[PDB]
């Protein structure tokens, strides 16, 4: 499973 | 550019409708074209420009992983299909670069050399980082390594001064550190330096949670959760 | 065109490859490079065609849509924004109708023609009143009247070839009747055609799902279905 | 609400 990055507003 | 005769106005307002839309290619050339006015972004237009290019790449990105999975399948008993994989992987891949190309070229000239306010500056460099990684999860040559630094020393430049002259709570420092961490645990090669990157993160946040406002607070922890989330599927 | 150096073979390859990659422009662009090659089309390419665009013209509907009721609220007390919403509608619908005619001049060039069985015929004139009525939903001109006829000119000499050689179960048949239906209600002021069509169409499928395999049936009846939920969206 | 049209498969 792929780590999570920033997400958007 | 195609833009050039539109107003700055225009394409800011454009970009909002392209946003409601769902239209993120035409979002991004709206942005492309604000940026090349020369003019600096406020905070609002700085985060419509990562919004479209974050949506455009994302999709580049998603349909790359999903064609580098068939080609390395492909690879393994099984039967030969020809260079078509390969081909429209490859094709996918230019794609996904010319658009990093475009981003890291708008930060180059000029938005970094401008921008002389944390939240500006640290905005910037950290894209500058996020774009360099995006190169990085596709490259394969004698310029993988080169991409890598330059994903790494963006974002150090940006974190640096990010602990300087921002809170541990600010929303900026926190999804710079965010993908910082990612880009050890999934480029670098350095899971320890991930996981104690988030955790310092996280903890250092959750002390300063204290000083903020209920709306800020709520923006704060959200990003938290994903540092959070992180962690949890690291360890 | 540019994928007239590619072998058809492979542009089919790579449209299955979009597919699953969800690009779906690109898939539409490798399927109009395989018709103009010129041969008639396999079931499964036709299928392939028709994913392709619907997909690509379905996101630009969705677009316009959203930004059409913005202009109609815009132009209700509403404080005056400029030429903005206006030419973005615009843009988007230009694209929208650049899309519609490609189709419909992939079928005229020469796919209809040269379609002389049922399932191959009733397919592409179903798919030349659909893109007719896609151009209906967003006319206003002169040309309003004249795109609604074109639509249920097809539309009709699909279904009257598709009650002759067709059982009443046939997906394309259903299909075709459905999207006929949708034409009367949202198209064409006919509501009550369009119940009267979903009904018959509804009964007459039910009453021939005895002579259909497990497969078959299932096929059949998840079309079905959707009549069913028109019906009761319209009654 | 509009009216439901044909699905892919
Ligand atoms: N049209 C969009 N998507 C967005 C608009 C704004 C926005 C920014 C300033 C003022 C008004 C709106 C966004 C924003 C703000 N921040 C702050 C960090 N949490 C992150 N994003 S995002
Ligand atoms: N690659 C896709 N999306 C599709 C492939 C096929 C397909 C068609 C024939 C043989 C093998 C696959 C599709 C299909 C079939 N029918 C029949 C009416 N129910 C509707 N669609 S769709
Ligand atoms: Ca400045
Ligand atoms: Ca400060
Ligand atoms: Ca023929
Ligand atoms: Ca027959
Ligand atoms: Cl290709
Ligand atoms: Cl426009």
């Amino acid at each position: 499973v792929r780590s999570l990055s920033e997400r958007l507003m | 550019g195609a833009m050039g005769s539109m107003e700055r106005a225009s394409l800011i307002q454009k970009a909002k409708l392209a946003e409601q839309a769902e239209r993120y290619e035409d979002m991004a050339a709206f942005m492309k074209g604000a940026v090349e006015k020369g003019e600096e972004l406020s905070c609002e237009e700085r985060n419509l420009l990562s919004v479209a290019y974050k949506n455009v790449v994302g999709g580049q990105r998603a349909a790359w992983r999903v064609l580098s999975s068939i080609e390395q399948k492909s690879n393994e008993g099984s039967e030969e299909k020809g260079p078509e994989v390969r081909e429209y992987r490859e094709k996918v891949e230019t794609e996904l670069q010319g658009v990093c190309d475009t981003v890291l070229g708008l930060l180059d000239s000029h938005l970094i050399k401008e921008a002389g306010d944390a939240e500006s500056r640290v905005f910037y460099l950290k894209m500058k980082g996020d774009y360099y990684r995006y190169l990085a999860e596709v490259a394969t040559g004698d310029d993988k390594k080169r991409i890598i630094d330059s994903a790494r020393s963006a974002y150090q430049e940006a974190m640096d001064i990010s602990k300087k002259e921002m809170p541990p709570t600010n929303p900026i420092r926190l999804g710079l550190a965010l993908n910082f961490s990612v880009f050890h645990y999934e480029i670098a090669n350095s899971p320890e330096e991930a996981i104690s990157l988030a955790k310092t993160t996280f903890d250092e946040a959750m002390a300063d949670l204290h000083t903020l406002s209920e709306d800020s607070y709520k923006d704060s922890t959200l990003i938290m959760q994903l540092l959070r989330d992180n962690l949890t599927l690291w360890t």
